[PDB]
DNA sequence: ATCACAATCCCGGTGCCGAGGCCGCTCAATTGGTCGTAGACAGCTCTAGCACCGCTTAAACGCACGTACGGATTCCGTACGTGCGTTTAAGCGGTGCTAGAGCTGTCTACGACCAATTGAGCGGCCTCGGCACCGGGATTGTGAT
DNA sequence: ATCACAATCCCGGTGCCGAGGCCGCTCAATTGGTCGTAGACAGCTCTAGCACCGCTTAAACGCACGTACGGATTCCGTACGTGCGTTTAAGCGGTGCTAGAGCTGTCTACGACCAATTGAGCGGCCTCGGCACCGGGATTGTGAT
């Protein structure tokens, strides 16, 4: 049973996120904002990509399920097969 | 000019027994009309997508289940689950 | 010689009809074939989620002192219920008007 | 000894990472919350390899995505730093 | 030959806009901004609806060309038979 | 004579349009406006009455969603006041 | 005693294949019947996107003094043209990056 | 295993045609070949609304093309056409 | 606080448009028998996902220094809000014309269906060569003098 | 201007793995004949869309006054940027175990199809009643004293 892994999403990791994004001057408070935002759109993606991996009797979530649960999501990838 | 069909009779029916003693204009019977007709063609739609995912022809109750957890959200999904659920059970036993 | 007819919306104990629901999915190209309890579950799911906004929009009539539901009704409606404003968060209801809701900055001190 | 002035390594790292295209965050904690995260949906899930790679390529690009509508807020208020209160709006715009 | 309509979006109209829109204080230069923007979004839903109304070869603009073209457009209306 | 200080019948027109439905713009010059931008995609048109009225309801819904946005922008930089710049930063947050 | 074959893409002068591209929409439930015209003309339109963006990807693979493209050059293809950005404007490229672009207020002074 | 379908043998046709000495990657390959299924699917979903707005039971060339203009935007949706009713002009004379 | 005041809510009596209730008929849902196949099921293979071990540095973390950015204050003049008189033009009701959309019956061009056949496309190998890695050389822009 | 300095672009040698080319084979595209039917088309009907006229006030427009909000300036103190030493854990390579996903053949329940039949739903009328309009009274919050 795994707990406290959003901390593993490092303070420099999001600067070097926000650097890509064009950003020069963050305060210290951007840090738990951005782990929170990071958090939900992490569990809606993943909700729907295991309704996916259900639906077809599966226990391994795939690739493509991924692919799919974020084309509904208005959020189209490409590059892994869709 | 050819018949012309809606829902309008079963959401009557449905106002009906939630709510007794209250109307509903010809204008707010148009909203509920093509709220009917917007729920229907989003539920299908994902059931479709989900038949072709899987190499499937037939879409069975299994296909608008799962379409309906992945449009619904939260406490919603739970409910119409339920709902739906039950009318089949009682569908199957006569 | 043949048994009476029995609706299946009926059988399922429903006010939605089944008949037309499973005309519905045959004709618009969803499928090559449709299983018998699709049509079951889609119209229970229908109905459900209709009782639910007539429920919510016959309450904001009586607030309003008000016997029939107009489009102002349903409005109020969607917009103060969380998850039915989720569920149609890119819909334009016609004569719906918009919630009372002034940012607090602008109020007078 | 040799000091860069504030703000100067800063634009340096902006120039480092917008011409490149690698993963920004490491990939075994980004793991790890995949598989946190997918604990209260099902139990005993697995994952294709390339199924958490899909996820950490979208996470990055929504992440980079709404930074750059952060940066035009804070601008916005006169600031050239952002701020919580600049997320916030960001994504209410956004509808999120 | 119709010309120069879009003054007939008046200064009032647009304050009554903002109104209904919980604005409190208005500067000069929104009014001929909001027309700008009124016509660009007026130019692309016309443009698609009349795409509709020339595919089915006839020459009447119908509320159902309007209602198809402000859903593929993410912008569903009911109330007018869609 | 009798003066309301500049603000108090701002705040009384907003309440009165935001608890009513009716349409805000003039219905004839709408129409013109409409059948004036169809000219230049195809020429002697003809338009059913609904189909005016639905581009209206459309048009007044997207300009009064725009006017929150824009207002929520112009707190953010402290101010009360909507400027253009306010509109141009909703509409590029927005995706427009 | 039969004519040899010769392709549907060839009688259309087109690279992309006509006959995969009919046997698609047929399987793909979109309508009861499908018309001679309209694979070929999906097939035409889908071979002119694609030689719109490799000329462009192309161009930015030798501005950047290189043999092959990547992902990186059909990023910098799609979001330095404004109509394709707009086609593609709500899709991820994987390993793209992003467009080099710094706002003019946080440049020294 | 059962035999996967792709149009990377298209793509590389066509590549070679407007850049002789131009290579690609596998990894670009695999962004193009699901551009192009994007696209497919895009196209035709509009055309089969189109026909069922009409009432008619066949996809043609008209629905392509009018589904062309309602996807593309401006300068890419005229070429687009004009590459369409050719190719269409020069399967039917042969 | 206190008083005058303009705007709005609330109560009541009529008129009226709109919704609810009723009829009949016709179109579509239901029933029953028949057949065909899509999908469930038991089993097997073999692929890749998971858990573990041991290093090897790349990256993260804490800390000190000080730069410069955000926030608070003050002042002013510029731009808008409010109110009023006058003019413009929108809304409404009626009235012709007629352009065009929906409907009917018929026939043809077109598309589905099916059986053989061959050639196009995919999986599997092999090997050139474009790209990546490392090691200087020369700038190139930054920062204090 | 100027000099020292740190980061980065560039050139070159070279190893490596990734892309392009080639071959077996097998599956699906093509051809030919046959038939079903969707749709084009010529014509009719009828309905609503457009153009015009004549009022009738509601709304828009210009203008004057004055309030208060936006912007410019100054100051300060607080919080981040930069850099450095130390610690930690991510990445990688190999190695077992084994869980599970894809494939094969068979069989059975389920869904399409089709012909009668009746009953449910829709279009058309009729008329109670909920809502809107208008007039009067009571609050009710705003603004100067």
């Amino acid at each position: 049973v795994l707990r406290d892994n959003i901390q593993g999403i490092t303070k420099p990791a999001i600067r070097r996120l926000a650097r890509r994004g064009g950003v020069k001057r963050i305060s210290g408070l951007i840090y738990e904002e951005t782990r929170g935002v990071l958090k939900v759109f992490l569990e809606n993606v993943i909700r729907d990509a295991v309704t996916y991996t259900e639906h077809a009797k599966r226990k391994t979530v795939t690739a493509m399920d991924v692919v799919y649960a974020l084309k509904r999501q208005g959020r189209t990838l490409y590059g892994f097969g869709g | 000019r050819s018949r012309k069909e809606s829902y309008s009779v079963y959401v009557y029916k449905v106002l009906k027994q939630v709510h007794p003693d209250t109307g509903i204009s010809s204008k707010a019977m148009g909203i509920m009309n093509s709220f009917v007709n917007d729920i229907f063609e989003r539920i299908a739609g994902e059931a479709s997508r989900l038949a072709h995912y899987n190499k499937r022809s037939t879409i069975t109750s299994r296909e608008i289940q799962t379409a309906v957890r992945l449009l619904l959200p939260g406490e919603l999904a739970k409910h119409a689950v339920s709902e739906g659920t039950k009318a089949v059970t009682k569908y199957t036993s006569a | 010689a043949r048994a009476k007819a029995k609706s299946r919306s009926s059988r399922a104990g429903l006010q939605f009809p089944v008949g037309r629901v499973h005309r519905l999915l045959r004709k618009g190209n969803y499928s090559e074939r449709v299983g018998a309890g699709a049509p079951v579950y889609l119209a229970a799911v229908l109905e459900y989620l209709t009782a639910e906004i007539l429920e919510l929009a016959g309450n904001a009539a009586r607030d309003n002192k008000k016997t029939r539901i107009i489009p102002r009704h349903l409005q109020l409606a969607i917009r103060n219920d969380e998850e039915l404003n989720k569920l149609l968060g890119r819909v334009t209801i016609a004569q719906g008007g918009v919630l009372p809701n002034i940012q607090a900055v602008l109020l007078p001190k | 000894p040799h000091r860069y002035r504030p703000g100067t390594v800063a634009l340096r790292e902006i120039r480092r990472y917008q011409k490149s295209t690698e993963l920004l965050i490491r990939k075994l904690p980004f793991q790890r919350l995949v598989r946190e995260i997918a604990q209260d949906f099902k139990t005993d899930l697995r994952f294709q390899s390339s199924a958490v790679m899909a996820l950490q390529e979208a996470c990055e690009a929504y992440l980079v995505g709404l930074f750059e509508d952060t940066n035009l807020c804070a601008i916005h208020a006169k600031r050239v730093t952002i701020m919580p209160k600049d997320i916030q709006l960001a994504r209410r715009i956004r509808g999120e």
